[PDB]
RNA sequence: GUUACGGCGGUCCAUAGCGGCAGGGAAACGCCCGGUCCCAUCCCGAACCCGGAAGCUAAGCCUGCCAGCGCCGAUGAUACUACCCAUCCGGGUGGAAAAGUAGGACACCGCCGAACAC
C-alpha cells in the first residue's frame, strides 16, 4: 500500500509478516527466508537493512507483488477473458464463474442481500 | 465592363434646415449632401423623379454625374434615408469618387433557379459587402440555386465575383441556405 | 560555496543542454525553477478543523516551513463548507529550500511510493509549469511512519520561467523528473 | 521563435509602485509653498524633486548620479543621506523651509527615511 | 523565514542502502529528528538518514489467449 | 399564443402610441411582408390567427416569420367592480406596433399565394397594413 | 381586492444647489447627492452624506478631472 | 541645444488604449547577484527592505511602422422638441436639434534631470 518492502510490515514473526503482500503467502515466506539466511521465528522490530534490502531484490528478481500482480489479474480477468466470453459474461454480472449453486448461495459475489 | 455614370442635375441649396428640406420635398427636389475626399461638403438638391429613376433602373450603388451649377461632378450613391411610410427619398448621401478609386460598397445579392422540388431556399443576406472601383460597381450579384439539395450553406465566398470586385465580407457570412 | 546540489547542477550543465535544445537568442530566456508550491487541501477539515493541525505538522517536517492555513474563499452547501474556515496547508518554495526540496523529493519520495511507474509528462498547464499529486505523506522519510494516523496527500506544483510545456518538460527531466514516455 | 506569458516582476513592480504613489498622492499634493517633496528610488540611485503640483513643475531636483555625492565610500543609505542634504539646502536657496515628503509609492524605511531625515536635519519641515 | 515560526533544519546525509549512493541536503529530519548517527562530509558532520530505494536504485525509467503459453504448454 | 418565459416588471404602463416606427421599417428576413399604417396593440391571439391563416392559406412550401413578440403586459381589473382598489393582473400580452414596422414576413414561391395570404393575416389584424417587398 | 404598495420615501431635496458661476460662501451646500456622482476637487470638501461644501469663497466651476466630475471653487480677485 | 531617455505632472483621461512587426541599452530605468545589516512574508529575501555589480536588453520602459479590434467623429438629413398657425390631418411654420450611420480622425503639452553637445 505504501512500501513493498515495508520496513515495519507489522510488529511479528517474519514468516507472517511477509504475507501482508498482495503476492506472498505463508510458503513463499518459508522458501523466501530459506533461500535467503534470515530465520522465520524473528520479528520485524529486530530487523536490520541489509536483510530488508536482499529481500526487496530477491523479491523484485523472483515473483511477482502488489501494484504488478494485482495489475496481473486485472488485466488477465478484462483482456485474456474478454468483452464476452461465459467467465467473463458471469465476471460482468458478478456471479460465481467457475461453476456453482446461483440458486441459493452465490451471496460472495452477489453481495449481502437484495430481498424483493 | 463599365457603367455609364447617369447624369442629374444638381441644384445647390441655399436655406439648410428642415423647413427648407420640407419645402424642396414639397418642391419635388431631394436633399443631398455631397461629401468625400472632397472634404468640403456641398449640399444639393436633386430631382426626385429623375434620381428615382436612375436608383430602380441601376440600383442603389450608382455612379452618378452631377451638373453642379455647370461643373460635372462624378458621385456615387453612398446612402439613402427614404421614409418608411411614404417610401419616398428624404435624403441622399453622395460620395465623391474618380477613376480608380477602389470604393467599397453594398450590392444587392439576387438569387435565382430553382432547386429539387423537395426543399426551400431562404436568403439570409439582402446584400454583399464589397470592394471595387467606381466605374463597374455592378448593379446585381447574381447566384444560383440549380440543382442544389438541402444542407447546401452558399455563403460569400462560394459566389461568383467578376474581374476587380473583391469581397470584404467574410467567406463565412452566409447568404442562402437551403432546407426542407 | 555551499550550493544545493540540484542548484549547482542546473547552473553548471542544465541550462546549457536547454539552450542546445531550444537555441535561445538571449540567456534571460532560460527557463529557471521559480517556485515549488505543496498544497495540502484538506476539505475534510470543514466537519472538524482538527485534521489540518496534523496537514501542517506533516508539510512543515516536509518542506521546512510553517504552512499558510487557507481560509475558505466561498461557503458550499454540498462541501458541509462555510467561509473563512481551515481548509488547505499551503507551502510555497523559493530558492535554497526549494531546490533542497527537490532533491529529496526525486531522490528519495518518488522511487519511495508503491507502485511507482512514472510520472506524466502531460500534467503541464500550458505554461511549462507543472503539477502533480501524491496520496499519502509516508513517502517522506522526514516523517516518522509510526506517527501516520491519517493517510494525507498533496498536490505539488513547480512553476518555472518556461513559456510553454516543451521547455518546462525538458527542464523537468533534466533536473530527474520521472517522466514516463507517454 | 518566442514569446513569454506573463509580465515580468519588473512591469508588477512599475504598476503596483505607481499605483500606490498614486493612493498616497491622492491626499499628498504639493504647492509653492509647501512643495512636494517626491521621490524615486532605484537599486542603484536615487532621486527627488520638488514639486509644485498646481502648475506641475520642479523648483529644485537632486540625485545620486552627481559627482559629489557618488564618490561617497559608503552605502545607498550615505548617498541618501548626502542627498537630501542637497535637496534640503537647494530648497533654502530656492526659499523654502517646509514640504510634504512623496515617498513615490515606495516604504518609508531604509534609504527614502534616510533621506527624509536628512534633509529633515538640514532644515526642512516634515 | 521567521525564526520561531518555522522548523528545524540542518545539512543531513541521505544514504541509500541498495547502491551506497551518498546525497547531501537540508532536511526537517536533523538534530531534532534525525537518525542519531552522525559522519563527517567535506569540511563539516552531519547526521545521516537512510533509504530503502533511491533515483539510482530504484528499478523505474532511469535505471530499470497467448498463444506462446499454450505452445510452450501443448508443443 | 405567444407569451414571454418571464418579465421583470408585470404591470407596465401602456406603451405609447405615438412616433413612426425607426426600427423594423424593412423586411430583413424575407421576400414579401406585412407593413403596419397604424398605431395598434397586436396580440396573441392576433399574431396566431394571421399566422395560422398563412400557414392554411398556403401548406408545405415557404417559411414565415413573425418579427414581433408581443412581451407588453395589458392589465384588466375584475368585472363588478369598482374604480381603485389596485392595479389590475395581467390579461393581455400585447406589441406596440407603430407605422412602418413589419409584423410578418415570408418566403414563397408565388406572388399571387403569397399576397393573398398575407391579406388574409392582415383581415385578422385590427390594423389597415400593406404588402412589402424585400426588393423595394 | 387590496394593493400591498403604497408606500413611498420622502423627497430629500438632493440636488445641486448652487450651478456654474454661482458665488458662494465657504461652508455652502453645492450638491446634495447620496454618492459621488459629483466628486470633490478644488476648495471642495466632502461630507458624511457625501455632500460637497466650499471649503474657500468663489464661483462654483464644474469640470472633470479623470472622468469624474468634479465641483471646483475657484476664487473670485477682488478689484 | 540634440536624444530611439529617466522622472514628476496635465488633457472634456481613448485622437492617448489594446494587439501589431521591426528595433534600442550612453547616463538612467530595469530586470539581475546575494541576504551580513534596518526591514519583511497570516508560509516563502517572490514581494517589502537592505547590501551589491557578474550579464542582458529577453521582458518591462522607450522609438518607428497602424483605420486589425476598440475610442473620437463632423456635415447634411431624420427623429424628438419650446412657441406659433391650423375646426381631427398630430398636418404645417419659423427656431433649437440628436442617437445611430457614413465620410473621415492613430497622442499631445509642460517642468526638472541625465548623458552628450556646450
Amino acid at each position: 500500500a505504501r512500501l513493498v518492502g515495508v520496513d515495519l510490515p507489522r510488529d511479528k514473526r517474519m514468516e507472517i509478516a511477509l504475507t501482508y503482500i498482495y503476492g506472498i503467502g505463508r510458503t513463499r515466506s518459508n522458501e523466501i527466508l530459506a533461500a535467503t539466511g534470515i530465520d522465520k521465528n524473528m520479528r520485524t522490530k529486530d530487523l536490520t537493512d541489509d536483510q530488508v534490502t536482499v529481500l526487496r531484490d530477491y523479491i523484485e528478481g523472483n515473483l511477482k507483488v502488489e501494484g504488478d500482480l494485482r495489475r496481473e489479474v486485472q488485466a488477465d480477468i478484462r483482456r485474456k477473458i474478454e468483452i464476452g466470453c461465459y467467465q467473463g459474461l458471469r465476471h460482468r454480472r458478478g456471479l460465481p464463474v467457475r461453476g456453482q449453486r446461483t440458486k441459493t448461495n452465490a451471496r460472495t459475489r452477489k453481495g449481502p442481500k437484495r430481498t424483493i | 465592363t463599365a457603367n455609364i455614370p447617369n447624369k442629374l442635375t444638381a441644384n445647390v441649396r441655399t436655406r439648410t434646415g428642415k423647413g427648407a428640406s420640407r419645402q424642396a420635398r414639397r418642391d419635388g427636389k431631394v436633399p443631398a449632401v455631397l461629401y468625400g475626399h472632397g472634404t468640403d461638403p456641398q449640399h444639393l438638391e436633386l430631382n426626385a423623379r429623375d434620381f428615382a429613376a436612375v436608383l430602380r433602373s441601376h440600383g442603389t450603388n450608382a455612379i452618378l454625374t452631377l451638373d453642379i451649377e455647370g461643373t460635372e461632378q462624378l458621385a456615387l450613391t453612398k446612402a439613402l434615408d427614404v421614409h418608411p411610410i411614404r417610401r419616398n427619398i428624404q435624403h441622399a448621401d453622395l460620395l465623391v469618387v474618380q477613376r480608380g478609386e477602389k470604393v467599397t460598397v453594398e450590392v444587392t445579392v439576387l438569387v435565382e433557379g430553382d432547386a429539387t422540388p423537395g426543399t426551400l431556399v431562404t436568403q439570409d443576406a439582402n446584400t454583399i459587402e464589397i470592394e471595387a472601383e467606381a466605374l463597374s460597381i455592378p448593379e446585381q450579384l447574381t447566384v444560383s440555386v440549380e440543382g442544389v439539395e438541402a444542407g447546401t450553406q452558399i455563403t460569400a465566398g462560394q459566389i461568383s465575383l467578376p474581374e476587380g470586385v473583391n469581397l470584404i465580407s467574410d467567406p463565412e457570412l452566409l447568404v442562402v441556405n437551403v432546407v426542407e | 560555496k555551499a550550493l544545493p546540489r540540484l542548484k549547482q547542477r542546473y547552473r553548471e550543465e542544465i541550462r546549457e543542454a536547454l539552450q542546445q535544445e531550444f537555441n535561445y537568442a538571449n540567456v534571460m530566456q532560460i527557463p529557471g525553477v521559480v517556485k515549488v508550491v505543496v498544497n495540502m487541501g484538506v476539505g475534510d477539515a470543514a466537519r472538524d478543523a482538527k485534521l489540518i493541525n496534523g496537514a501542517i505538522n506533516d508539510l512543515a517536517l516536509i518542506t521546512g516551513q510553517k504552512p499558510e492555513v487557507r481560509r475558505a474563499r466561498k461557503s458550499i452547501a454540498q462541501f458541509k463548507l462555510r467561509e473563512g474556515m481551515p481548509i488547505g496547508a499551503r507551502v510555497t518554495l523559493r530558492g535554497d529550500r526549494m531546490w533542497e526540496f527537490l532533491d529529496r523529493l526525486i531522490s528519495i519520495a518518488l522511487p519511495r511510493i508503491r507502485d511507482f511507474r512514472g510520472l506524466s509528462p502531460k500534467q503541464f498547464d500550458g505554461t511549462g509549469n507543472y503539477t502533480f499529486g501524491l496520496n499519502e505523506q509516508s513517502m517522506f522519510h522526514e516523517i516518522d511512519v509510526d506517527s501516520i494516523d491519517r493517510p494525507r496527500g498533496m498536490d505539488i506544483t513547480v512553476v518555472t520561467t518556461a513559456t510553454n510545456d516543451a521547455e518546462g518538460r525538458a527542464l523537468l527531466r533534466a533536473l530527474g523528473f520521472p517522466f514516463k514516455e507517454n | 521563435a518566442h514569446k513569454p506569458v506573463g509580465q515580468n516582476i519588473s512591469e508588477v513592480r512599475r504598476n503596483a509602485r505607481l499605483r500606490r504613489h498614486a493612493r498616497l498622492r491622492k491626499k499628498v499634493a504639493g504647492t509653492a509653498e509647501v512643495p512636494r517633496l517626491v521621490v524615486n528610488r532605484s537599486a542603484r540611485h536615487i532621486h527627488v524633486q520638488l514639486v509644485n503640483d498646481l502648475n506641475g513643475t520642479t523648483l529644485a531636483a537632486a540625485s545620486s548620479i552627481e559627482a559629489d555625492v557618488r564618490a561617497i565610500d559608503g552605502d545607498k543609505k550615505a548617498h541618501s543621506v548626502r542627498v537630501g542634504q542637497l535637496i534640503a539646502e537647494r530648497a533654502k536657496a530656492a526659499g523654502v523651509e517646509t514640504v510634504v515628503f512623496d515617498r513615490g509609492g515606495y516604504t518609508y524605511g531604509g534609504r527614502i527615511a534616510a533621506l527624509a531625515d536628512a534633509a529633515r536635519e538640514a532644515g526642512l519641515k516634515f | 523565514m521567521k525564526p520561531g515560526i518555522h522548523p528545524d533544519y540542518h545539512p543531513v546525509v541521505f544514504q541509500d542502502a541498495a547502491t551506497g549512493a551518498q546525497f547531501l541536503t537540508r532536511s526537517t529530519a536533523t538534530s531534532t529528528r534525525t537518525i542519531e548517527w552522525p559522519t563527517p562530509s567535506g569540511p563539516k558532520t552531519y547526521p545521516l538518514i537512510v533509504v530503502d530505494v533511491t533515483s539510482d536504485s530504484h528499478p523505474f525509467w532511469t535505471g530499470s489467449g497467448q498463444v506462446e503459453k499454450f505452445r510452450r504448454r501443448y508443443g | 399564443m405567444l407569451i414571454p418565459r418571464k418579465v421583470k416588471h408585470r404591470k407596465q404602463h401602456h406603451p405609447e402610441q405615438r412616433g413612426i416606427a425607426s426600427g423594423g421599417t424593412s423586411v430583413s428576413f424575407g421576400d414579401y411582408g406585412i407593413q403596419a399604417l397604424e398605431h395598434a396593440y397586436i396580440t396573441n391571439r392576433q399574431i396566431e390567427s394571421a399566422r395560422i391563416a398563412i400557414n392554411r392559406h398556403i401548406k408545405r412550401g415557404g417559411k414565415v416569420w413573425i418579427n414581433i413578440f408581443p412581451d407588453r403586459p395589458l392589465t384588466k381589473k375584475p368585472a363588478e367592480t369598482r374604480m381603485g382598489s389596485g392595479k389590475g393582473s395581467p390579461e393581455w400580452w400585447v406589441a406596440n406596433v407603430k407605422p412602418g414596422r413589419v409584423l410578418f414576413e415570408l418566403s414563397y414561391p408565388d406572388e399571387k399565394t403569397a399576397r393573398d395570404a398575407l391579406t388574409r393575416a392582415i383581415h385578422k389584424l385590427p390594423i389597415k397594413a400593406r404588402i412589402v417587398t424585400r426588393e423595394e | 381586492s387590496s394593493s400591498r404598495n403604497g408606500r413611498d420615501s420622502a423627497a430629500q431635496r438632493l440636488g445641486v444647489k448652487r450651478f456654474g458661476g454661482q458665488v458662494v460662501k465657504a461652508g455652502e451646500i453645492l450638491v446634495r447627492q447620496r454618492g459621488t456622482h459629483f466628486h470633490p476637487g478644488v476648495n471642495v470638501g466632502r461630507g458624511g452624506d457625501d455632500t460637497l461644501f466650499a471649503l474657500a469663497p468663489g464661483a462654483v466651476e464644474f469640470g472633470a478631472k479623470r472622468g469624474r466630475k468634479t465641483v471646483n471653487i475657484v476664487p473670485v480677485a477682488r478689484p
